[PDB]
């Protein structure tokens, strides 16, 4: 709102229908996880090489100075690839494209 | 030359300068300028279509990428020669992605338009037994974000709606209405106010 | 139904240890209005500055 | 309640006034016409080719918080500026006087915010550290700003009624001569002469004297005007 | 040349000098050279010699 | 219809004027104290130490048509000038209203047809 | 009879004011809007921000020697000027009328005879 300046709230909307829930609670949870799915994340690849022993769900600390990046992340994939000797960690999240 | 460095009757007016010549763009971000900007695109589309921006920028230890967090009010002016800036684009900030591209630390900045708040929200009364223009003004007011003026609506063929659109998405309703009615142009325009009027 | 609050727009919520406030947040407008449930998701987090 | 004007401009600008060595103002001609424009003694809103005043409100949206300015000049009074002493380069010589700016809006500044039901002061501001950074303030009951500035009017948003003063020049001096004068109130003054007619309130053209009260005396025996 | 507000001295002008309000204070001097001092007869003021008013004959 | 006169000058004038990027004013002292004269609102005829207008006509022929103009500066205003932004060398600025230039005649023109 | 003041400026001055061609004044903006504030058709004492005069008499002893003039700027006319026409660096050009220097005294002037 106050960033366009709208006469009121930035509504953006979805409409789901789950039937064969009873009670409210379980209701406000399906639309809370919608709602959390959904919501804006730093993503992203970092490159390096390595790692063999690293999983999915493991922390690690992560410098790079040109992106003024100096944190502590959850890795949410590795990528090993021979031949041109990359391990790819995707970190905080993982989103599809088309495919999501 | 600029003020102060300059001796009296010594050098000419305004010098060594001269007359602005081709396109630029000027990103403006939260009133703030970009200044490190070097190239922009710019999408204005019919309504089935999200209208978008797209800016590319450089970056240094990642200082621009913290100027652009989701929902930023970003503006895009044009001037070409010596014309006044014109405000071309406004949005807000949908992505900001920064990656290497071989040695420099590029900023991409993804930007939609208000044609959002028409597509992201539903009709919530009945409009049966309500002319368009009748329904125009329920659904705006109630429905959706932006300012109604009863100025800006020109229903060319006003007649009553038999369905209750009561759960359609604000712009499949609209543009059922224009169908019905004689092919209206709606949409947001830069005053934030919807109209539906005719085409041409 | 509750009585100080239905027909009335809601604007800011807090929670509470008796009296005290810890929180409060600034709300988008609604009505309460007649027979509407209305439940918090008021998310508390504890963080380091790195 | 603040806003920058982006293609707003101001001059002149030295390193005597506030901006850093490199960003002092161009010597541009347009910029010495519209600076030699001046003809006041306080800061004021400057008028067109036809003596109405520039930076008009337009488009005044009732209660719905919004009020457009449109293009125009200002003559902004700021005091504490340094020159440079003849043929020196450093500057040196602490001004006795305040000494105006030009600010030109070349464009519509559009839907300024209010503050909501109530009285607000539009004051446009100068920011004399970085050339050029012009901003309005727009606030119920707020504050002036502490830099170089001007009040462009006030508004109330609850009946959108607007007044302002500064919208021409104000102007002592100590003789003036004219073909034809024309004021909108009050033409004041210790002395009233005039050469050749008095035309009264009512638009009627005395050519002989005027008469003062209690003058019955003339009326009677033996006086001028007998009855 | 327009103003808001000319304070000056003296003020002295070659043709119309009008307002829609004309202020003389201490002093004025009418078309034929009479300088009054005080107020002035409004038309129709002839009531104000009758019996026992201000200015009786 | 021509009176070309060959000794008057006009200031100020760079390109954000109309001119050439090499035919631009220069900074005299003499032109910004006689710019500094401007007063008024509208285009007009300068008048002298006194007030008294100059550019004055003399010497009118009648029936062998000529005419004579004295010297002196009349400020003459022109629409949609071009100035400098900021720090910038480039002219990019428009200015919304109406400026003038002085224009100095330093000697009589005579006979004008 | 003499008081020189240490201190106080004047503003604009060329080759055609009467300096010399090393001693041209430099274009401060503090002097373009000082200049710019002249108004009138003679030469005058200048009115400060509220529109008083400035450049006041003071310390006003009834019989010593010494009175002080207060700071403040005045408009000071001289004729016979010479300005640069056209784009010529060569100053040709005689003005038609007498034009304004500001004087501008920072500080009070104590104790003049
Ligand atoms: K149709
Ligand atoms: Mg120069
Ligand atoms: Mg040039
Ligand atoms: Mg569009
Ligand atoms: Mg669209
Ligand atoms: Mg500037
Ligand atoms: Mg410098
Ligand atoms: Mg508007
Ligand atoms: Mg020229
Ligand atoms: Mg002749
Ligand atoms: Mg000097
Ligand atoms: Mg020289
Ligand atoms: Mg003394």
């Amino acid at each position: 709102q106050d960033s366009l300046g709208l006469p009121s709230p930035g509504t953006q909307r979805k409409e789901l229908q789950r039937p064969l829930v009873t009670d409210i609670s379980d209701a406000e949870d399906i639309g809370r996880k919608y709602l959390a799915f959904r919501n804006s994340t730093l993503s992203g690849t970092v490159t390096t090489y390595g790692l063999y022993d690293a999983e999915p769900g493991d922390t690690i600390d992560i410098t790079i100075d040109p992106r003024g990046i100096d944190e502590e992340f959850v890795i949410a994939a590795i990528e090993y690839r021979w031949g041109v000797d990359e391990t790819i960690l995707t970190v905080v999240e993982k989103r599809g494209d088309v495919d999501d | 030359p600029q003020l102060g460095d300059s001796k009296l009757g010594e050098s000419q007016l305004g010098s060594p300068g001269t007359l602005k010549q081709g396109v630029e763009w000027t990103v403006v971000v939260d009133g703030e300028e970009q200044n490190n900007v070097w190239d922009v695109q710019v999408v204005d589309t019919a309504n089935p279509f999200g209208d978008y921006a797209v800016f590319k920028m450089d970056d240094r230890g990642g200082q621009a990428f913290e100027a652009y967090p989701r929902g930023t009010r970003v503006e895009a002016y044009v001037s070409e020669g010596t014309e006044p800036l014109d405000n071309r684009f406004t949005g807000y900030v949908v992505e900001r992605r920064e990656n290497e591209q071989q040695g420099a630390d590029v900023l991409e900045v993804e930007a939609y338009s208000f044609d959002q708040f028409l597509r992201r929200n539903t009709v919530t009364n009945d409009q049966t037994g309500n002319t368009i223009s009748q329904a125009l003004a329920d659904i705006i007011q109630t429905d959706t974000p932006v300012r109604f003026n009863a100025a800006n609506i020109t229903v060319g063929d006003d007649q009553e709606l038999t369905r209750s659109y009561q759960g359609d998405p604000v712009e499949n309703a609209l543009r059922d209405f224009a169908f019905k009615s004689t092919n209206e142009d709606f949409g947001v325009g830069d005053d934030l106010e919807f109209f539906f009027q005719p085409r041409e | 139904n509750t009585s100080g609050i239905v027909g009335q727009t809601v604007r800011e919520a807090g929670l509470k240890s008796g009296s005290t406030l810890l929180t409060r947040h600034i709300l988008a407008e609604f009505l309460l209005d007649t027979d509407q449930r209305l439940a918090s998701s008021e998310s508390t987090r504890f963080t380091s500055d790195n | 309640a603040d806003t920058t004007i982006i293609d707003a401009v101001v001059f002149p600008q030295d390193d005597g006034t506030g901006v850093s060595n490199g960003d002092e103002d161009y010597d541009s001609a347009g910029y010495l016409a519209s600076l030699a424009r001046y003809a006041g003694d306080g800061s004021y809103v400057g008028g067109d080719s036809t003596g109405s005043p520039t930076l008009q409100f337009a488009n005044i949206d009732t209660a719905n918080e919004e009020v457009d300015i449109q293009p125009g000049h200002a003559f902004i009074l700021e005091s504490g500026h340094i020159v440079q002493s003849g043929s020196q380069k450093t500057y040196d010589t602490n001004l006795p006087d305040s000494v105006p700016y030009v600010v030109i809006l070349p464009s519509s500044v559009t839907n300024v915010p209010l503050d909501t039901d109530v009285d607000n002061d539009v004051w446009l501001a100068v920011d004399p550290t970085s050339n050029d950074s012009v901003y309005i303030r727009s606030g119920n009951g707020l504050s002036a700003p502490s830099d170089p500035s001007v009040k462009l009017g006030t508004v109330n948003s609850s009946t959108g009624s607007t007044t302002r003063p500064n919208d021409l020049a104000d102007h002592s001096v100590d003789a003036l001569n004219a073909t034809t004068i024309d004021a909108s109130d009050t033409v004041t003054g210790d002395t009233v002469d005039a050469t050749t007619t008095l035309t009264d309130a009512a638009g009627v053209s005395h050519t002989g004297e005027l008469e003062d009260i209690n003058h019955g005396s003339k009326h009677e025996d033996g006086g001028s005007d007998e009855i």
